[PDB]
């Protein structure tokens, strides 16, 4: 049965599940820093699960089958064309910065469920809110407009403050010339165009703003360039954590209830992400919408309910 | 060649907290997105008492 | 982006010619454009024109305009035999008409 | 296809099916009986028959 | 006469199961088999009506225009596919829905046996209007007109609905036979007053009367081509035929309740006349058209004889065929060169010979060329006139010069001189557009034919 | 009527007009709702002892519960009143327009 | 001066004027309660007196 | 609706009503250009008093520095011109 | 709030609702609306903000005051005439502070002013439910004390009713406020009719109750509080947003919608005594309200409102929580008028 007031009355309890290994996790780190690898490493000594950050793609992996749509239909936006033309004239960069922001709230609200409704705990790379250094980085260097932050500000301000914040804070330190030598290294042709002053403002905004005000919930562990690969002395370092200062021990089961009730039912987690602030960047034109809508409910499993596509193999429609 | 549809100048009419906006409503504000106004820093000051020496 | 919101051009319009030299202007499907003319043609004047148009010219008399006629030269024979007059200013006979007693 | 479980699967939930039927015609028949029997109690009690 | 109402109310779920590229076609073949049903009911008797049943009924002002609606609505489908054909399927649906239900509004409207009935449906047939005016219209403008097509309309009549319920609270029936029978005289007091006025404003305003007739313009420019055509071409006749019902039971009021709108209809007719001289809009001019010729049929209507009650009848189905005429031929310019100013594309004779002759015979018909039905209404109407006052032949004189000099100067303005030279854009006629016009133009001289099937009951 | 009658309509009368006219404190219009409390139930248990209603003597009893239900109801209410502004001013309560 | 002018001035834009004057004297409330019980008190009164008093 | 937009005038009339009030400034000598240290002979600490005059009157708090540097009355018309945004 | 403690206050309100409308002692009647207003002031703070709170207050502030001329008017007509059960109110001073009292708690004109703050302090649920289930007890024992109202005063609230309710939504840009005020007219509409039929009250208000749960249903399942908000529905559910034009359209009474079947009904109704004037300046003033929800499906569902890039996620899911009543509400709202007749089954 779906969860719900129902299931809260007789029975289930929120709170019986957590079972000291609940323990929300994220991994923060520069660009080209090897915080996946440690991600997924304490994931495995843990037995959490693990949470690949989240894309431009994320949210067409968990909906229809999970294979990517067009780029059209999709985000809007490129990566690439960020890293080739930061100030182009067609607003890029914030409407990737915005529908990267959306994605991230769509993941964490995808773990606190599954924490929420299994007791298993999650490990993700960047969180909601750790996406606000990039939007600091685009700002410093001239890439986006202060409306965009300005709007990016309210988004955040109705939609971060309805969630948890995370039980410990891993972040891992790599200055600035070993990321140019790791991203020259690397091979991929449009990130060598990443100039030094992105990443120090991407580390400069890490450093000063979050991992200060993220302290003052709970704890954090940081970890110079060395001293990661050593999964298992982090994982140790990580279990002897007195975690009894931020909002989680203040969790009884009615708020336990109403968060579950918030991380399902995914359009009343991303409700706020589209109000009507007509920025450029982001504001689609009627005909472009149209078009574009009636593009995408041409897809091969979308025009219906899950259940209710002939077109990809659905049976017994007539009596569901 | 093809039918007019609103844009951006044209929905922004319906987007203030009244429509017909006059001297006395121009500086009313539309209510916060969610019904959340931001809490006041109202202090309240604790009371100071001398306890001693008599 | 000195630009106002994002939006697809206004397109060029299409010319039916351009893909179907004879397209009569119905549809830009060859076949269903022909079978629509070939619908419209057949339905509105072979059928509904010619044929209502006989259909309404050989409408029986139901106006009673013959009969009409007929009536009148009855009654113009008779009253012009019996030396009646042709029509009395009266069409209802006095006799079943009451007057008010007192006209003072 | 769908990479999520789609609680409503290939074969329909034949529980509500069933139900929804069996509530269908089990109001058709008690609306049929009642018609009936109206129509005999309204003839009695008028006489036409 | 379920005959015909059924058969629309079938093709509604017939337009909403078609395959997506075969819906006008099935549209416009059972339409066209809709008015060859229709076309059954102009036997009429010489005495009384067809009364079917206690809700429907059938008389000699009805059936004419019951067949020009069910004529005119696979006209209309033949108008609409060419520039709707980007459209998505549900759209396509959803705007062939809108027409089927306003044809069914109009069938039921012109048959309706009762009165409270008839304003139900009179007034039904505003929604399918608004949003067809409102949704597929082109311009920005197109709002605010269906905003002056709306008020204006239930203005005027909402008090009508409060008269109705008086006076059936009155005499006990609405029935039109019971009412005719039972007919008495209306006495001269306020009271009487303000219920001729309650009962007349409604279908007024809906002619339109001169200075009641704002709407109008806004509401035939900006519409749609089918919204146009039925606009012009039966919506404005509800006027009259609600006036020629609702006048039975308002004698001997009227004789002195009709002099301010008898003058508004002559000077405003006039006045309208004038106004198609200096018009740079193609439609506007067409609109105001619409405008003098239902002033004209007011006037008819107004005086209360039998040979304007003939002459206006003949008008308003002369009128409807003319005007529809005259908006698709405007359509078909508008549609090559995106624009509606008159004085834009010129000279399209040299260009488009065929579409010149169907010009010239829309534009001969509008000015009453003998022996036109046009004229006939046109003939009768003053005639009767003449006989209510000498004096009038002045008026309706001027007229008579006016309509012709704007009618050949619309004709001069488009077809004649030389050819604008930037404009390339010029296609060949298609077929569509050439049997378009000829289905319109062919019944007019097949009714000129028979003229006793439009004259009325008073025939 | 005889003059306390009066008298007590009169004490209503006031009650009612000093709720309806908020100087700035609500617990001064909450004590007007309960003045107003007080005279209607001194008024229906003067009507009742008059006429030797008996089983409407317990009627004034259960006037007097659900008035306090309504000063508790009222006086929550400025808690939180209080705990968003650290004052009871009605002038504080606008955030709401017509 | 007839059609554009006058015509409109007469019927819908008179109408529409006094709508959206008598819209705005309507619903601009400041939302203090103060006020409005005042109102409250007033209609009250009036009521008591211009209808209660004649039956 | 609010206060009206106040111009460039209306500043200087606050300035020149706020010094002279002060009442160790003769009013007939000072003038819109006038040095305070120099033309009205005042050291640090009236400049001082000054400024906090001037946040009274204009409601707003300017920082020590910014402060330091207003030396006469225009001065301190141009910047709270610029803090304000008053280009009239 | 616990799930088990909100079930236990919704339930207490339908009971002091239920103890309202089948008692026949003033007290008791008295006694349910004290337990409605006690159990539904928790229910407006369900989501705790300051703007909750100040629609509570002041929503409470009405109800309280409006419930003390109640008990007050029950007092007056004890003394003058010992009786409980309610009947013809035996004098008219206590049956004027009646009205005035029950004019207060259904929010008619002038006592209105309360009705668009409280329901744009509340959540659309809370609204919902003060804009529907909160009308049945008011209009219950108007129902019952009809015979001995006042003409003059009832049908002069009713007018004023109309009249602010077209203008106030003349000029409002959130949906909360504007179905306020359509609730402030209609229910001047219902109490126009009171004196002369009581049956027509019955089916204004279940047809208004009809609509208004079918337009609020509409405004949870595409959550939009504003104009603009919900401009975008078109671009991600464009059948509601159809649905929701049709509905507005039967709520500005146009022909041949169920929302004209109650006016029309009136209209007859008030045409049967004499009452002309009257039901005319009613309709005049009706096209107001049938005015700003034309420019409400000019903005929602008969133009395309531009949209904004994040929407496309929105495409993805759908929608979780399924409201079982809603099709037939709409259904209801729109194709209803052909079975006019079956009113008679109201008497
Ligand atoms: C290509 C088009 C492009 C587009 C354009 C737009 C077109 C739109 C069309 C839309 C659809 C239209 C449908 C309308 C339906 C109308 C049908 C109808 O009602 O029929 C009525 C009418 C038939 O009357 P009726 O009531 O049915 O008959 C009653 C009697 O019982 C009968 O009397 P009877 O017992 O004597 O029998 C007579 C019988 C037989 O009588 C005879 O045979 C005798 C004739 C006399 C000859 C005698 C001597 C000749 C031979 C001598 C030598 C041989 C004999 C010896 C051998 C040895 C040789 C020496 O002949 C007839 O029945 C008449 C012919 C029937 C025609 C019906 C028309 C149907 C039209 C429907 C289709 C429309 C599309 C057109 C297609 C048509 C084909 C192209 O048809 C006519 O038109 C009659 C007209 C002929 C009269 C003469 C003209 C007089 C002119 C005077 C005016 C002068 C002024 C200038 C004006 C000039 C203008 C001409
Ligand atoms: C009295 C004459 C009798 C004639 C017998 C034959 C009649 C056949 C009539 C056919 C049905 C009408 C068709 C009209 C649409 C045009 C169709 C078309 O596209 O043709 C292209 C075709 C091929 O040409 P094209 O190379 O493609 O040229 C295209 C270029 O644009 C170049 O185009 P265009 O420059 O060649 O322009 C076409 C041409 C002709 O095109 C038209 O104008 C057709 C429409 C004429 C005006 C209609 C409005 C006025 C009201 C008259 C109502 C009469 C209805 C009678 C029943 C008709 C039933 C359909 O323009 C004109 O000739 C001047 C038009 C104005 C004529 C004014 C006449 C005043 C009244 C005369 C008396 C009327 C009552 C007669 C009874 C009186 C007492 C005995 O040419 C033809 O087939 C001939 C044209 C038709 C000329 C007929 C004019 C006289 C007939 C009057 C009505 C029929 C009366 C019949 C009974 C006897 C009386
Ligand atoms: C392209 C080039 C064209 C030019 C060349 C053309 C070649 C010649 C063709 C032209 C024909 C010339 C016309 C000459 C007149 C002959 C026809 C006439 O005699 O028929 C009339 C008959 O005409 C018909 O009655 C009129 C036709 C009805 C019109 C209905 C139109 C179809 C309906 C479509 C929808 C309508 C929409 C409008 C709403 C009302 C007779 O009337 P009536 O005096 O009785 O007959 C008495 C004898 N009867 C009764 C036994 C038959
Ligand atoms: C923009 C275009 C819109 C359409 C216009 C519609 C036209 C409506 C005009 C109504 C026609 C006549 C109305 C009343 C009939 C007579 C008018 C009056 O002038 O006649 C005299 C009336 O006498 C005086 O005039 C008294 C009436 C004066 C007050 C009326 C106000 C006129 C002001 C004009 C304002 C413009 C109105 C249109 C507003 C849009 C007759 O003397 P009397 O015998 O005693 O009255 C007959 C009735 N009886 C028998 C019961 C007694
Ligand atoms: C006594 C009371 C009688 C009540 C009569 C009600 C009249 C019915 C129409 C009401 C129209 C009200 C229009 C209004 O208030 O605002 C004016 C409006 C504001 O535009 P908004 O859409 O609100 O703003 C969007 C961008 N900011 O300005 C306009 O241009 C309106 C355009 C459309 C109006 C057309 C009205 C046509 C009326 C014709 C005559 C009928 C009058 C009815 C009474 C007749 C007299 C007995
Ligand atoms: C109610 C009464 C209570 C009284 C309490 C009083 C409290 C007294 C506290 C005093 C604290 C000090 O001494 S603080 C020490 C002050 N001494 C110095 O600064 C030495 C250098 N002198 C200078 O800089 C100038 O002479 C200067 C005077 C600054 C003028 O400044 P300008 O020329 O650049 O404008
Ligand atoms: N919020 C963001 N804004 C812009 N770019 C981002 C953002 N998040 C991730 N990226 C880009 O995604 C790329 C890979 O992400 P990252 O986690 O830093 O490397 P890796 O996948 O090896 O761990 C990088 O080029 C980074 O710039």
């Amino acid at each position: 049965l779906q969860y719900g007031p129902l299931a809260f009355v007789l029975g289930e309890r929120t709170t019986r599940k957590l079972t000291e290994t609940s323990k929300v996790i994220t991994v923060d780190g520069n660009i080209c820093s090897g915080k996946g690898r440690l991600a997924r490493e304490i994931a495995e000594k843990l037995g959490l699960r693990h949470f690949p950050e989240a894309g431009i793609h994320y949210a067409d992996s968990t909906t229809g089958d999970g294979k990517p749509l067009d780029v059209q239909l999709s985000g809007n936006c490129s990566l690439e064309k960020f890293y080739d033309d930061p100030k182009s004239n067609d607003g890029n960069s914030y409407r990737l910065q915005s529908w990267l922001y959306a994605s991230r709230l769509l993941q964490y609200a995808d773990a606190l469920e599954h924490l929420l409704s299994t007791g298993q705990g999650v490990v993700l790379e960047r969180s909601i809110y750790s996406d606000f250094v990039f939007l600091e980085a685009m700002y410093r260097q001239g890439f986006i407009r202060k409306q965009c932050v300005e709007h990016y500000n309210e988004v955040k301000k109705v939609t971060a403050c309805e969630y948890l914040p995370p039980h410990v804070v891993v972040y891992v330190d790599v200055p600035v010339p070993e990321i140019q030598s790791r991203i020259q290294k690397k091979g991929n042709p449009h990130e060598m165009k990443i100039t030094a002053a992105y990443l120090q403002d991407i580390e400069n905004a890490y450093k000063k703003t979050f991992l200060p005000e993220m302290s003052e919930k709970c704890e954090v562990l940081q970890y110079s360039a060395r001293e990661a690969e050593d999964a298992e002395k982090v994982v140790e370092d990580i279990e002897y954590l007195k975690c009894d200062k931020g909002p989680w021990p203040d969790q009884d089961d009615r708020t336990f209830h109403r968060l579950r009730m918030l991380v399902q039912n995914k359009l009343e987690v991303l409700n706020y992400t589209t109000i009507p602030v007509y920025l450029p960047e982001i504001t689609i034109g009627a005909h472009q919408s149209d078009r574009v809508f009636q593009k995408f409910t041409e897809l091969p499993g979308r025009k219906y309910s899950p259940g209710y596509n002939e077109d990809v193999g659905d049976k017994w429609i007539w009596l569901k | 060649a093809r039918q007019w549809q609103p844009d951006v100048e044209w929905a922004e009419q319906f987007g203030g907290a009244v429509m017909y906006p006059t001297k006395e409503t121009a500086h009313w504000k539309p209510p916060p997105w969610n019904d959340v106004d931001p809490p006041k820093d109202t202090l309240v000051s604790n009371l100071t008492l001398n306890f001693g020496p008599q | 982006p000195t630009i106002r919101l994002q939006e697809d051009p206004d397109p060029e319009d299409e010319n039916l010619y351009e893909k179907n030299p004879d397209s009569h202007g119905y549809d830009k499907d060859p076949i269903v454009d022909l079978w629509n003319m070939r619908v419209v043609f057949f339905f509105g004047f072979s059928i509904v024109l010619v044929l209502g148009s006989t259909f309404v010219a050989y409408l029986p008399d139901y106006r009673m305009q013959e009969w009409a006629r007929r009536e009148a030269e009855r009654l113009v024979k008779y009253r012009e035999a019996n030396g009646l007059p042709l029509m009395e200013s009266n069409c209802f006979d006095p006799n079943k008409i009451q007057l008010p007693e007192d006209e003072d | 296809k769908f990479y999520i479980r789609e609680p409503p699967h290939g074969s329909p939930d034949w529980l509500k099916v069933g139900l929804t039927l069996g509530t269908s015609v089990f109001l058709w028949i008690y609306l049929i009986k009642q018609h009936k029997e109206d129509v005999l109690e309204y003839k009695r009690r008028n006489g036409l028959e | 006469m379920l005959k015909i109402i059924i058969p629309t109310t079938m093709l509604l779920p017939m337009t909403w199961m078609s395959k997506h590229n075969m819906i006008w076609i099935n549209a416009t073949v059972h339409s066209l088999l809709i008015s060859l049903i229709s076309l059954s009911l102009l036997n009429q008797l010489g005495e009384n009506s067809l009364n079917f049943s206690l809700t429907f009924f059938s008389d000699s002002l009805s059936a004419p225009l019951l067949v020009l609606t069910t004529w005119l609505l696979p006209l209309m489908l033949m108008a609409s596919q060419s520039h709707l054909s980007k459209e998505t399927t549900t759209r396509k649906k959803l705007y062939i829905t809108m027409l089927i239900l306003l044809q069914l509004f109009l069938i039921m409207t012109f048959t309706a046996t009762e009165l409270i009935l008839f304003y139900i449906l009179f007034e039904a047939t505003l929604v399918p209007t608004l949003i067809i005016i409102t949704r597929w219209g082109n311009q920005t403008e197109r709002l605010n007109a269906g905003l002056y097509f709306l008020f204006y309309t239930l203005a005027g009549s909402l008090p009508l609905l409060v008269a109705l319920v008086y006076i059936q609270n009155t005499t006990g029936s609405l029935n039109f036979l019971i009412i005719h029978y039972w007919s008495h005289p209306l006495s001269n007091s306020w009271s009487n007053i303000f219920m001729w006025l309650a009962c007349i404003m409604a279908f007024m305003v809906k002619m339109p009367l001169y200075g009641l007739h704002l709407w109008l313009p806004k509401a035939h420019v900006e519409a749609p081509i089918a919204g146009s055509m039925v606009l012009a071409a039966v919506l404005l006749k509800l006027g009259g035929y609600g006036m020629m019902r609702i006048t039975t039971i308002l004698n001997p009021l009227t004789n002195y309740m009709a002099y301010p709108f008898l003058m508004l209809s002559m000077w405003g007719m006039i006045m309208t006349s004038s106004i198609c001289l200096r018009q740079t809009d193609l439609k506007s001019l067409i609109a105001y058209s619409s405008v003098s010729h239902m002033a004209l049929v007011i006037v008819a209507i107004m005086i209360q004889t039998p040979w304007s009650f003939m002459g206006a009848t003949a008008l308003m189905i002369a009128h409807g065929l003319t005007s529809s005429m005259l908006f698709c031929l405007a359509n078909t310019n508008y549609e090559r060169v995106h624009s509606r100013t008159m004085i834009l594309a010129r000279g399209l004779q040299t260009l488009l010979p065929l579409m010149a002759t169907w010009w010239l015979v829309a534009s001969l018909t509008n000015l009453a060329l003998p022996p036109s039905i046009n004229l006939i209404g046109e003939l009768f109407i003053i005639t009767a006139s003449f006989s209510w006052s000498n004096i009038t032949i002045i008026l309706m004189g001027m007229n008579m010069m006016i309509t012709a000099l704007y009618s050949l100067y619309m004709l001069i303005t488009t077809q004649r001189g030389k050819y604008t030279h930037h404009i390339n854009n010029i296609k060949p006629s298609f077929t569509r557009e050439n049997a378009l016009m000829a289905l319109h133009i062919l019944p007019l001289l097949l009714l000129t034919l028979n003229p006793k099937m439009i004259l009325g009951p008073l025939y | 009527m005889p003059l306390v009658y009066m008298n007590i309509i009169m004490a209503f009368a006031i009650a009612l007009a000093g709720l309806l006219m908020y100087r700035s404190h609500l617990m001064s219009s909450l004590l007007c709702l309960e003045g107003m409390m007080l005279s209607l139930f001194i008024m229906s248990t003067l009507i009742i002892l008059n006429t030797h209603f008996t089983l409407a003597n317990m009627m004034p009893i259960i006037l007097l519960v659900f008035a306090a239900c309504e000063a508790a109801l009222g006086l929550s209410l400025l808690v939180m009143v209080s705990n968003t502004y650290g004052t009871d001013y009605v002038q504080n309560l606008n955030l709401l327009q017509c | 001066l007839l059609d554009l002018i006058w015509l409109e001035t007469i019927l819908p834009k008179t109408t529409s004027f006094i709508q959206m004057k008598m819209s705005i004297m309507v619903s601009n409330q400041k939302g203090l309660i103060k006020l409005y019980f005042l109102s409250f008190l007033i209609t009250i009164m009036i009521s008591m007196t211009l209808f209660n008093y004649h039956e | 609706s609010d206060a009206p937009p106040l111009t460039l005038e209306a500043i200087k009339d606050r300035v020149l009503y706020v010094l002279k009030l002060y009442d160790k400034i003769d009013p007939e000598k000072l003038s819109v250009n006038s040095h305070f240290m120099k033309d009205l002979g005042l050291d640090s600490l009236d400049q001082v008093e000054i400024i906090m005059a001037m946040e009274d009157e204009f409601g707003f708090e300017i920082p020590d520095i910014d402060a330091e540097k207003l030396m006469c009355p225009q001065e301190i018309v141009d910047y709270i011109a610029d803090k304000k945004d008053v280009y009239e | 709030m616990n799930p088990i403690i909100y079930t236990t206050l919704i339930m207490t309100v339908m009971s002091g609702t239920m103890l309202v409308m089948i008692s026949s002692h003033w007290l008791l009647i008295w006694i349910g609306f004290e337990m409605n207003l006690l159990a539904m002031i928790p229910v407006l703070m369900k989501n705790f903000n300051p703007r909750a709170t100040e629609a509570a207050t002041k929503y409470f502030l009405t109800q309280a005051t409006a419930s003390m001329m109640l008990m007050m008017a029950i007092i007056i007509n004890l003394l003058y005439s010992g009786q409980w059960t309610i009947t013809k109110m035996f004098n008219p001073v206590a049956m004027t502070m009646m009205t005035m009292a029950l004019a207060m708690k259904l929010g008619l004109s002038p006592f209105h002013f309360w009705v668009p703050e409280v329901t744009q302090g509340i959540s659309l649920q809370a609204g919902l439910l003060l804009l529907t289930w909160q009308k049945l007890a008011p209009l219950s024992v108007l129902c019952q004390i009809s015979q001995s109202i006042n003409p003059n005063l009832m049908l002069t609230m009713a007018m004023l009713s109309i009249l602010i309710g077209g203008w106030g939504g003349l000029n409002q840009t959130q949906l909360r406020k504007i179905m306020a005020y359509s609730s402030i007219a209609h229910m001047g509409w219902m109490t126009a009719v009171l004196p002369y039929n009581t049956t027509m009250t019955i089916l204004n208000l279940l047809i208004y109750i009809t609509m208004t749960l079918a337009m609020f249903m509409l405004l949870i399942h595409s959550s939009a509080t504003t104009t603009l908000s919900l401009s975008h529905t078109w671009n991600k559910m464009p059948v509601i947003t159809s649905l929701m034009m049709v509905t507005l359209l039967s709520m500005g009474g146009l022909p041949p919608l169920s929302g004209f079947m109650p006016k029309w009904m009136i209209i007859q109704e008030m045409t049967k005594n004499e009452s002309i004037i009257m039901p005319t300046l009613m309709a005049m003033t009706a096209l107001l309200n049938l005015y700003f929800y034309m420019r409400l499906a000019y903005s929602s569902s008969l133009t395309m409102f531009p949209s904004t890039n994040n929407m496309k996620m929105k495409w993805q899911f759908e929608h979780t929580k399924q409201m079982k009543l809603l099709p037939t509400m709409i259904v209801l709202s729109t194709l209803v008028l052909p079975m006019t007749p079956a009113l008679s089954s109201l008497n």
